[PDB]
RNA sequence: GGAAUUCCAUUCCCCGUUCGCGUUUACGCGGACGGCGCAAACCAUUGCGCGCGACGUAUCGUGCACUAGGUAUAGUGUUACAAAGUAAUCUACUAAUAGAAUGAGGAUUACCCAUGAAGAAGUUCAACUCUUGACAAAUCCUUGUCCUGCCUGUAAGGAGUGAUCAAUCGAUCAGACGAUAUUAUAUGUCCGGUUUUAAACCGAUUCCCUCAGGAGUGUAACUAGCUGCUUGGCUAGUUACC
């Protein structure tokens, strides 16, 4: 989008308008208490700048433009690129996230981040390696232990890890109970134009800006969000056997797994904007110009639906997969 | 026309049939997904490279999890969590017959129908003996 | 309900009437502009501070553009020539009534009324003599 | 051309007006004031000056003191809780011609204009909301 | 739904009612102004803010003028012997619902409804005895 | 007669109501609290001092808890999940009349009012706007 | 209308006058001068500036020489011998009436009013016995 | 009355007069502008000085330019293509009467009344010749 | 002709019967597993070693869980050491030792059976 | 004491003329002229002195005398007694003796031994590689206190002026460039002399043999969020610190 003005002025030369612009074509949108709905909105200037004489309200007809400067011509193989590389980067994962998704990602950042912490601490317990375990716990290890047994010495480590065993109900409650109940939008734009030439000489430069906006609908993400955890504090440790830590974190690993599977969504609405922006060459000659703009409400959403690559998928989460389909499962 | 399209994995007699739908196409990996259900979902993937000058390899990896909870203290608890995989690749050379790439196909659908050893082995936990 | 509304700035009779638009409203210092172009724009903002204990401090600035015709290689953009700047700040103590607000109004008004010697040197590029 | 002249500030429609005198133009500073003490009195000062290469700043000064409650050339203390204060730098350049001048001045006009948001909120003691 | 709106703070029973307003939103803080001067009129400021990541906390403030021997429009030095003022803070944490907050609400409410020890003692001058 | 008494702080509407008592009174702190258990009770305090010389300055806090049940060591305790606080400072001056301390009490009562901008932005999670 | 204008200093019956002319306004300071040479005038200049925050101060001076002819080098020049230098200041405070400064100026005309000690003090130079 | 007026600085007809008209009185420099754009403007100064003991100094500036317009980048804009500076400065000595001061002036309009050889030089771009 | 084969683990009746299954058969030691889930199964090997110049050493292993995951599991370890200088008529007679150690009746497999020692 | 005596005594025991100076000018200061045997006795006393081996050419190999001379001249030899008093746990062998948690790990079997994988990688696909003075006392009138008759390998070898050559009556030896340019221009790389006369100079495979052999190659904030604007729809946006 290149300047323009709509203050209508008149030249005269010796041996006619020099620009023109239509009404402001002001809509509204809807307004739900969730997500605001997009409003259709056009503006555009027919401007003849040189030089018999021409009128600048009827140089439409050069130009693939209709009078109202609202509809324009795109064509076919502009149209197509830009559905289709909107549609696949839906797919791909490649979009911008909503506040409510920044958050959700973060605090299911800190799941990662400590369920690393445990199980290369519980595996360096059954592997013996006391010395890699009081460095994951953020313990000193200048304490020689008073137990022998394996699962002795790890119930004198308790004031240790009962806080990474508390942090992660910090995060998977939150999960679970808030973020998991949320409205989580995102957004994926494409922009696709091309140069067109025809003969009334005049060469235009009709691009598309596709923006659609969806969120995340699934029936697999309302069924985490059913599930609980046992509490830490409310378990005796002591009588319970050594490899309870395992039969801890089933539902988490339900939980990594379920947010990084790829996720089904439903789309809101987006917008489609058409920018034209050319000139023409009518020795009698001339120039007109053009730069023109409309938004659309049309949908370009598949009724087969889109299964996007989540979001969750982070690094964190991808290396807490990795432990436990290797250590604890194999 | 495609061939990255939905079909249906486990054949249930028609009631709780699980197909699968088409999600991403990243990296040259072709990846598939199980449809919207209240479980964990399926994965189905199909990746074709050339390795050598005269061979040619499909991959494919298939998942299949089961996720079983029970109500203790008025929750829904995971109980039992595992996965089971699929792992298989097909080198064929790059001098084979269109009908040449139907009898690989049949010689892996036969091996797999229900009755053969193979299948047998699988389904009662045990071995060819 | 809302004041921070659209107005129109320069009132030409009903034809060609510069209208000016909410737009933005950062840290509290409230902003019009003019059609969105924001090179060739129109621009007026409004702040509000308590400055001292017994003061208040309203600031209002208005950018006044002239619009002019730019040509560079035969492709004709719009552009802003120069601007004038207008920046005032009125400091109100906090003991007045609101019909003393009404008379400080009446103040400015009165000062730019047509035919009162400030607008008339303004208007001609001269100054009181 | 004479524009040092005495005019009416503040406009209370026919009676109850306060028209504002010449009294000053020491070191080019115009100065109205009414037929009041120094201390409750309307005053307005206007300078022009160059203030670069390229641009020209007017000074205009305003000050209205509150009326409530007043004790009309009583001594009254503290100063600055009884009078309000303008204060306007219109930084006008050097190209700009005379109906350039007029557009600006009915920009000054339609900012204090009734009705509008700014003059709007200065009487009801209020900001942008 | 937009609560930024006009309301009665100071209830006399019909007539005799002091009806706020709103006034300014600077720096996220939301202000309601009564009719009258800035330093005479009833000011409630209601900001919201999160504190941590656990807890929302909202901040309100009350100024109320003393009423007897009042001068209407005049200026009563010092400011601070002529003012009271309120500070509430209350904080909510964001496990709460919908119904744990009409809850709290009305544990405001029944805290300061006349007959109650708490509004009975402030309205005499007195202690808890 | 006394107004350390008995009061109810949430009516909700004569069944189900949270009354409060009086039971403490030491270190010039009153302190209400309700019939339950130390850690599952609300908490109302109040208190005087004279702050500076010229000035009164209240300070009530109320603590709304949310009751629970935790199993800590296999025995189930009756235990709060989590509290709200209110916690406000009223300052009156000292030369306030006793009917300029009922039109406070008639602000606080006004400004938790149900239907007023306050107290619903409280109980809908919403921000003033 | 101007107050800077042309007055008689010395009034004579008419004949023998001297009256005294306006002639430059330079650094806020008026300049009076008779119709002589620059060395032969009288003078008298006035300046107002604000000289405390509270106070206005006038600035007088008035120059009456002796008119001479002194043979510089052969060369006759008009030059005056001796000049008698009048230089009052009057401090005008900002709280003052236009009916309070009509009292000062006539304070200063009956100071000096014929038949007063003062004025018959000056013309027989005498002091005041 | 005063000197510091409009008044016309070229008589070209009835039409083609370029009146030009005060503007700023700093510093005791007494600047006339004419009335258009400022870059396309005459200019006037006049300042006195006493620059030794027996000596008064006039200084004259006089700019007159060539009205022209600047196109770069399109955009069209009023200035002026160059200028003519005089530059003349006048010594009076203290001594000189009003009739003295006719015959400098009667010798500066001799010397610029068309006719005489030096005007008629500067209308054809000649030297003395 | 051969013994890896299908046989009845526990004679329990005609309907609870618990019939094992081969499995595997890796590194010449044999594997039976039955035909449930691996958690909830039984499992019998068999290996024989050539331990010295005359002897021949069995390896005979059990396990037995109680019945999905198992609560507790059993461990049966047992070795037979035959040298090469038993005939047929004397390796059948180690066999009859054997099954007339824990027939039903004998004391070792009536103090197993009731979680008893030898009193 | 004694002796003999020759016995009263011993012996012996200014002036003046006259030129220059200066305002202390009818005064100063100068200059030039003028004025035992013998002996003797005095006599009974003295002195004196085969079978082994080998070859042949009966041949080789190994286990006073005396000798000469002759003219008679030369040489040379509590137990005991004498006795109431001394002296003092399992083992073996046997009628005796010695010796004390795991492992498809092993045993002479209730003993010993030892320790405390993935890969949308590849093929030679059931096998690998790659990558992570008071006073007292008794005994009492008294104290004590104050050339050849040379030989042979016989045309060879060993052993005792002139004379070539000269040709003269002579010499001898006894600017380029398939470089560049903005193009007669910068550039890149490698007074007489005379005559040349519009110019200048002088003043495994081959070989071989005696032949089955040899040679050789993320964290806490801060703004905003009003059914209104829209020159590319909002559902956020930039700043700090790790």
């Amino acid at each position: 989008m290149r300047a323009f003005s709509t203050l209508d002025r008149e030249n005269e030369t010796f041996v006619y308008r020099s620009n023109w612009t239509p009404g402001r074509f002001n809509s509204t949108g809807a307004k739900t208490k969730q997500w605001h709905y997009p409003s259709p909105y056009s503006r555009g200037a027919l401007s003849v700048t040189s030089i018999f004489s021409l009128d600048a309200r009827s140089c439409y007809s050069l130009f693939p433009v209709s009078q109202n400067l609202t509809y324009i011509e795109v064509p076919q193989n502009v149209a197509n690129r830009a559905s289709t590389e909107v549609l696949q980067k839906v797919t791909q994962g490649n979009f911008n996230l909503g506040v409510a998704l920044a958050e959700a990602r973060s605090t299911a950042s800190q799941l990662a981040t400590q369920t690393i912490a445990l199980v290369k601490a519980y595996t360096a317990a059954r592997r013996g390696n006391w010395r890699q375990a009081l460095r994951y716990l953020a313990l000193n290890e200048d304490r020689k232990f008073r137990s022998k047994h394996v699962a002795g010495r790890w119930l004198e480590l308790q004031f240790g890890w009962l806080p990474l065993m508390s942090d992660i109900q910090g995060a998977y409650e939150m999960l679970t109970k808030v973020h998991l109940q949320e409205f989580l939008p995102m957004r994926a734009v494409r922009q696709v134009g091309t140069n067109i030439k025809l003969d009334g000489q005049t060469t235009c430069n009709i691009s598309r800006r596709i923006v659609i906006w969806f969120y995340i609908n699934d029936a697999r993400l309302a069924w985490l969000s059913s599930l609980g955890i046992l509490n830490p504090l409310g378990i005796v440790w002591e009588k319970v056997p050594f490899s309870f830590v395992v039969d801890w974190l089933l539902p988490v690993g339900n939980m990594l797994e379920g947010l990084t599977a790829p996720v089904g969504c439903s789309y809101m609405s987006g917008t489609v904007t058409d920018v034209i922006t050319g000139e023409s060459i009518i020795q009698g000659t001339a120039k007109a110009q053009i730069s023109a703009m409309h938004r659309g409400v049309q949908s370009v959403w598949p009724t087969t639906g889109a299964y996007v690559k989540s979001p969750f998928s982070m690094v964190h989460t991808l290396d807490a997969l990795a432990l436990i389909r290797q250590r604890l499962s194999r | 026309a495609s061939n990255f399209t939905q079909f249906v994995l486990v054949d249930n007699g028609g009631t709780g049939d699980v197909t699968v739908a088409p999600s991403n196409f990243a990296n040259g990996v072709a990846e598939w997904i199980s449809s919207n259900s209240r479980s964990q979902a399926y994965k189905v993937t199909c990746s074709v490279r050339q390795s050598s000058a005269q061979n040619r390899k499909y991959t494919i990896k298939v998942e299949v999890p089961k996720v079983a909870t029970q109500t203790v203290g008025g929750v829904e608890l995971p109980v039992a969590a595992w996965r089971s995989y699929l792992n298989m690749e097909l080198t064929i050379p790059i001098f084979a017959t269109n009908s040449d790439c139907e009898l690989i196909v049949k010689a892996m659908q036969g091996l797999l129908k229900d009755g053969n050893p193979i299948p047998s082995a699988i389904a009662a936990n045990s071995g060819i003996y």
